[PDB]
């Protein structure tokens, strides 16, 4: 033929089949010990999630929601994405004592049901109400984006102490019991509302921590609407969400690690 | 075009002086007219050669930038900038990465381009050393008046004037001579000065006395001649043209790369092509289509080998620098190892060039003395007190002297003052008595009958340095038979006798013995003239026989030639034992080349040609069956009318052949008869009448002491001590490179797959990215580096010199069962090893096998900073491309750990490491800075932003290291099959 | 610990570059003690 004979084609074959049969199985019986060497409620490391990312609803072309409020399917594409979200915050979805609890409505502090165990069934989450979000199809003029705090196993979020300045001084410092977040631009041409739960502008302590997706199934996560009724129109506005905390920090690389970066533009 | 420099010249030094005169519309008294000469200089041209047209170094150094894989590199490089262009346009991409890598690309490609430019190099400056042996001037005769003249200003018909010392200005007719001699080593490679008269005295122009040639000088004497041949015209200029012209062509070890580059260009262009419609029928955009091919190019190219191979090379052509063998020609160091028929010169390189004794006929006895340079045999005779009688006759009856200050060099190396003859006596006498000068100064020359073309004989009268004597002693020497008819009684063993028939027999024995060897002989005798007959103040005339010249006394014989080199006769053997098929090409006379033949052992003992079967069964050579005789002696006359179709046959149908009397157009086609049936041919020479078969050859090898300036030129190495012994130690270099090349391919394309298999994965799986493009880089022009030059030292596996010449049709440097080892067997285990570690890598980070198929899409998504992992998490951007390009680095480090087995596995094609062992430390060298590399790579800060290698933990290094080790235990194992049945299985499946 | 537990979500990449260039340094000066046995 090309290279030898129907008996020497054959040979090849046979061996290469027996070969790579055994590399395979081989190649699985590593991927075995790898994964018997695992937890089924925690992951080996963290330290590359550690500080935790902010994301929002509004699907960003390139870290920007530009649109026209004079125009009907402008806007009907980030209303997709801030729907997908919110569909499921729904109150027939959070329904019984299992495996949900009602929690405080006002800021609270930790909840510990335990170690990362399955020495008990799964760990009742706090229920979260869509209706805690106020105001927010959607902002058709002036957008309600939704924010929200990467989920990460065992981590409690600590907020910062009332010892020294802080940027919103003082104003509304729950100071025990909540994550803060505050959007900014000088360039001050807007309006900042923040909406979330106990009508606080930042995340309640009692939904963590997070026990994981097998310990904790169908779990919600706290959320925060901010309302951007500027007042201008027609222009770029680059606009930061920055989040506060003990155990929150940034980077210049990563522009999501505990913030946002959003180009808002009402061209109507 | 050079077809007709080919072919035997043609002549007229047949005709009349003055019939010469009416062809040239010259003068043989007065000379040509200043006007005349000036007409012919503008109708004829120049005395001049003029060197052919070459290529620019420009176009030599960009036909290299485009082959195979520069082309393939090209094609990733601009479809870098390609992919880059569309960013531009479309959305404003900020990074750098296809602008960049299509930077690095293309200066991978302009450095590779300089390794093979260096590779390719050709050192020719033949016409040059043409050039430098015509003279500035000449002596011409115009207008009956002799002026120097510029020697490119000398034209057909003129009259020219030389004299010892100068060199021939163009091709002449000898007209007129006194005393002439000229060295004609030019046109035969031997020295000895050959008389030039007007008289014609062979048919063959090249053997006449009454033609001189351009390239050769006047040794002694005068003549006057007319010029026949200017330029390129000349007899030699031709040569020039011809050697100069000749076409380089392709060296062995350069078809073998060319022939592995299609292999790999091709499984290059199949499987990037082959993957490229894969992708488009998977719905992935043109934008991605061409960045995965891009990634496939890189892979498939072994960037770093071509650049390998020359290190390689330049690393065994620096051991043989240091043997004294200069290798001109970087490939010149390989097609010694692939040579199968050797071409070689005899005079002054596979012998002295140095006319010696050989043998000595006293006392009814041959005794043989020793003919090698450093003196390595023994003693024949010392005792015998006729030897002192005939040491005494050498000494005395010779006018050879030592030059000035040459007691630092030993006596067989020093220039001499005299003919061949008498500088081997000399030579003789100084070596085995002590200084000859003390010998004629004890006995003071009184009178003396030189040398005569008419008595054939040589006499001296010398005081007797014997105090009680001190009388006139009488010695002479010259043709063996012309001196028996003088001699009357013989010194035997100290006491003279008469000269009965039976000793007078025994000389006739001796006198053909030694003649049968090849070797002139000359005959000694002395007389002790009476004392009361001369007085202590008797005249002697030298003009008229004052004294008795018959009934002397013979002494002895003495037998010379021009002997081997001390190391040829056992290089020889060796070449022959390695299968290498060894040819004399020689411009001298067929009976010296012959018996030099047998004494090197070119004709093995035993072996006859046609003419000594008919001798012994005097027989006629035609009743001779040719078939009975497996040796060969062509005298070039013969050769002449021959076709090549009879010098196949001739080639065919002999083992041991012998060339003689060749000429330099006969010694290129005897070359290239033997390229004709297929064999890698070198040619070994020194003189300018072997530049011609020096080019031609595949390899050219000059002497660098006694080598000719144009015999350096056109070959491809020098031996620069005249080590013959060298062309051995060349072989088995050239052997030993090749296999050694073969393990340093192999391990460079084993890693190959490991940079294939991910980008694959990424289509066919949609998962994460395994390794990057910068990462492959990373491997074939770092880490592997080093590991794959450190082959080159490696020891033989076995006896090299014991196995027969590659078949250049055959065996090839890459071949099928190469490709299934490193692409199909070793470098599959090294993919799934890396693998592993980017499973390891995102697993342990949350990241589950299981979830990661079908994820790029949201993966790469730049606007999704919150991926869900296995645990539940979510990822930014950033975060996930931290660990994307921690298991790049992994990968990465996963191909260095599984190298490490490779290239010990690479070490040995059939032998275990437990027998070759660990003993080449560049080697050791290699593993431990690739090690060193890699570690650096990954954690030296801000690595991972030049090349997005990050940290590895230090458990990530031993994720392939059971993969390490399974290839070493599989190699050992299959190769210790192959040992164990030299059968074929696994050998023909496997054996590179 | 409890809610103390932020040394999970840490780890020391500095001490790890220290040993790891520390590592790649003596392995080279051990290649070129094994390289110059001779040159
Ligand atoms: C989650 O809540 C949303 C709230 O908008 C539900 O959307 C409803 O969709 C139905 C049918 O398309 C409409 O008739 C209603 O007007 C919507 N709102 C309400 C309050 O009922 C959505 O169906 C819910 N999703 C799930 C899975 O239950
Ligand atoms: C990534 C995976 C799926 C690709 C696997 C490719 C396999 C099938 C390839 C890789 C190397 C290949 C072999 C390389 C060498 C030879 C020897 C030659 O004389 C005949 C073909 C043969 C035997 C090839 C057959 C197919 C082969 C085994
Ligand atoms: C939000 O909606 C409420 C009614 O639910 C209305 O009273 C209020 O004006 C709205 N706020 C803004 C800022 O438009
Ligand atoms: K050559
Ligand atoms: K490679
Ligand atoms: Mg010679
Ligand atoms: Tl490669």
């Amino acid at each position: 033929f090309l290279g030898r004979t129907g008996s020497s084609w054959f040979k090849i074959f046979l061996f290469y089949l027996i070969f790579y049969g055994c590399l395979a199985g081989i190649f699985i019986g590593t991927i075995q010990v790898l994964l018997l060497t695992l937890s089924d409620f925690e992951p080996k490391y963290q330290d590359r999630v550690a500080p935790p990312g902010l994301s929002h609803a509004p699907y960003a072309i390139k870290t920007e929601i530009s649109f026209s409020i004079s125009n009907p399917k402008s806007y009907e594409s980030f209303v997709k994405s801030m729907h997908k979200l919110m569909d499921l915050y729904n109150e027939s979805s959070q329904a019984g004592n299992s495996p949900f609890e009602d929690c405080s409505d006002t800021p609270a502090d930790y909840i510990k049901r335990g170690d990362l165990d399955d020495s008990q069934g799964q760990k009742k989450a706090c229920r979260f109400s869509r209706m805690w979000l106020k105001n927010c199809g959607y902002a058709e003029g002036k957008p309600c984006v939704v924010a929200k705090l990467n989920r990460i196993i065992g981590f409690y979020p600590k907020p910062l102490k009332n010892t020294t300045d802080l940027p919103e001084e003082l104003q509304a410092n729950y100071n025990q019991y909540v994550l803060p977040l505050r959007c900014a631009a000088r360039e001050k041409i807007g309006s900042i509302e923040y909406f979330g739960l106990g009508g606080y502008a930042g995340f309640p302590l009692q939904y963590y921590p997070y026990y994981g997706k097998r310990l904790q199934k169908k779990y919600l996560q706290p959320l925060l609407a901010i309302q951007f009724t500027n007042l201008t129109q027609n222009m770029e506005l680059r606009i930061e969400c920055k989040v506060y905390g003990e155990n929150i920090d940034y980077s210049e690389k990563d522009r999501f690690r505990g913030r946002f970066e959003v180009k808002i533009e009402v061209k109507s | 075009l050079d077809e007709l420099k080919k072919e035997v010249s043609m002549d007229d030094h047949k005709l009349s002086l003055d019939e010469l005169h009416n062809k040239y519309g010259t003068d043989l008294t007065r000379g040509l007219t200043n006007a005349r000469a000036k007409e012919i200089l503008a109708r004829d041209g120049p005395n001049s050669l003029t060197p052919p047209p070459t290529t620019p170094e420009w176009i030599k150094f960009c036909r290299q930038l485009f082959g195979g894989f520069s082309i393939l590199l090209w094609i990733g490089a601009i479809l870098c900038f390609l992919a880059y262009g569309i960013q531009a346009a479309t959305e404003d991409e900020p990074a750098n990465d296809n602008l960049y890598l299509g930077v690095v690309l293309s200066t991978v490609v302009i450095v590779t381009g300089c390794f093979s430019y260096y590779q390719e190099a050709k050192s020719s400056r033949i016409m040059d050393s043409f050039k430098n042996m015509v003279p500035q001037q000449a002596l011409v005769i115009r207008d009956g008046e002799k002026s120097t003249i510029n020697a490119e200003f000398v034209v057909a018909g003129d009259l020219v004037e030389v004299k010892g010392g100068d060199r021939i200005p163009a091709d002449l007719r000898i007209i007129s001579a006194h005393g002439c001699k000229v060295d004609n080593s030019s046109l035969t490679g031997e020295s000895e000065p050959q008389t030039r008269s007007p008289e014609f005295s062979s048919e063959n122009p090249l053997e006449t006395r009454n033609i001189a040639f351009f390239s050769t000088n006047c040794v002694e004497g005068t003549a006057r001649g007319v010029v026949v041949y200017t330029g390129d015209r000349t007899v030699m200029g031709r040569i020039a043209t011809l050697a100069s012209g000749l076409e380089v062509g392709r060296t062995p070890i350069a078809i073998e790369i060319e022939h592995f580059i299609h292999i790999i260009t091709g499984v290059a262009v199949f499987l990037g092509v082959s993957f490229f419609i894969l992708s488009l029928i998977l719905g992935y955009s043109w934008l991605e289509a061409v960045i995965f091919l891009i990634g496939i190019i890189v892979a498939n190219v072994p960037e770093g080998l071509l650049a390998t191979v020359t290190v390689c090379l330049t690393l065994t052509a620096k051991r043989m620098a240091r043997k004294n063998c200069l290798v001109k020609n970087l490939e010149a160091v390989e097609t010694l190892g692939s040579t199968s028929t050797i071409c070689s010169d005899k005079t002054g390189t596979l012998t002295q060039n140095r006319m010696t004794v050989a043998h000595m006929w006293f006392d009814n006895q041959i005794h043989e003395a020793d003919t090698t340079e450093n003196q390595s045999g023994a003693a024949f005779d010392k005792t015998s007190a006729t030897w002192s009688a005939l040491s005494r006759i050498a000494a005395l009856c010779n006018r050879a002297v030592f030059q000035a200050g040459q007691d630092n060099v030993p006596i067989l190396k020093r220039s001499v003052a005299g003919d061949a003859s008498e500088s081997a006596l000399l030579k003789c006498i100084e070596l085995c008595c002590g200084s000859v000068q003390g010998m004629r100064d004890r006995n003071p020359k009184i009178v003396e009958i030189p040398f005569n073309s008419t008595n054939k004989y040589q006499l001296s009268i010398h005081e007797n340095e014997k105090s009680s004597e001190s009388r006139y002693l009488l010695v002479m020497k010259g043709a063996p038979e012309r001196i028996l008819d003088r001699c009357s009684t013989i010194l035997l063993n100290g006491a003279e006798e008469p000269l009965k028939e039976d000793m007078k027999e025994a000389f006739q024995n001796a006198y053909l013995e030694l003649g049968g060897l090849g070797e002139r002989v000359l005959g000694f005798c002395h007389f002790a003239l009476p004392e009361d007959k001369y007085n202590e103040g008797y005249p002697f005339d030298a003009d008229e026989p004052n004294f008795p010249t018959t009934d002397l006394c013979f002494v002895g014989l003495m037998a010379m030639i021009d002997p081997p080199r001390a190391a040829v006769p056992d290089a020889v053997g060796k070449c022959r034992s390695a299968g290498i098929k060894v040819i004399m090409v020689t411009g001298d006379h067929p009976i010296t080349a012959k018996a030099i033949a047998k004494g090197v052992g070119i004709i093995s003992e035993g072996n006859e040609t046609i003419e000594d079967i008919a001798a012994r069964l005097n027989i006629p050579i035609g009743q001779v069956n040719p078939r009975d005789a497996k040796a060969c002696v062509v005298h070039g006359s013969d050769l002449k009318d021959l076709s090549t179709e009879v010098l196949d046959d001739i080639l065919h149908y002999h083992t041991e052949i012998v060339f003689a009397r060749t000429s330099p157009q006969q010694k290129l086609i005897i070359v290239e008869g033997c390229q004709r049936q297929g064999a890698i041919v070198a040619v070994t020479g020194d003189g300018v009448n072997d530049s011609p078969a020096l080019k031609k050859a595949d390899i050219g090898v000059a002497m660098g002491i006694s080598g000719s300036d144009v015999s350096k030129q056109a070959a491809d190495m020098i031996l620069l001590d005249d080590n013959f012994a060298s062309i051995v130690t060349g072989v088995e270099e050239g052997r030993l490179i090749f296999d050694n090349l073969k393990k340093s391919i192999a391990y460079t394309l084993t890693s190959n797959i490991p940079e294939i298999t991910p980008f694959l994965v990424f289509i066919i799986g949609n998962v994460p990215l395994p390794l990057g493009t910068v990462t492959i880089l990373c491997i074939d022009l770092g880490t592997d580096m080093v590991p794959a030059i450190s082959l080159a030292y490696e020891q033989a596996e076995s006896d090299i010199m014991k196995r027969q010449p590659r078949n250049p049709k055959t065996d090839k440097l890459v071949n099928e069962r190469l490709i299934s080892m490193a692409y199909g067997q070793i470098g599959m285990i090294q993919a799934l090893g890396g693998f592993f570690s980017y499973f390891v890598i995102l697993a342990e980070n949350g990241f589950l096998p299981m979830d990661l198929i079908g994820k790029r899409v949201r993966w790469d998504d730049r606007w999704i900073s919150d991926v869900e992992d296995s645990f539940g998490q979510q990822w930014t951007y950033e975060q996930r491309k931290i660990v994307e390009f921690t298991c790049h680095t992994s990968f990465f480090i996963s191909i260095v750990v599984v190298q490490w087995a490779d290239l010990i596995i690479c070490k040995t094609r059939r032998n275990s490491i437990f027998q070759q062992g660990m003993k080449n430390k560049i080697l050791i060298f290699g593993l431990f800075e690739e090690t060193a590399l890699a570690a650096f790579l990954s954690y030296c800060p801000g690595t991972d932003v030049a090349l997005r290698m990050y940290p590895l933990k230090p458990s990530w290094w031993f994720c392939a290291f059971p993969y390490s080790l399974i290839i070493f235990l599989y190699d050992e194992m299959r190769r210790f099959i192959i040992r164990r049945s030299p059968g074929g299985w696994v050998e023909q499946e496997t054996y590179y | 610990e409890g809610p103390d537990n932020d040394e999970r979500f840490t780890y020391d990449y500095y001490r790890l570059r220290v040993v790891g260039l520390i590592v790649a340094a003596v392995l080279c000066v051990i290649g070129i003690i094994i390289l110059l046995a001779g040159k």
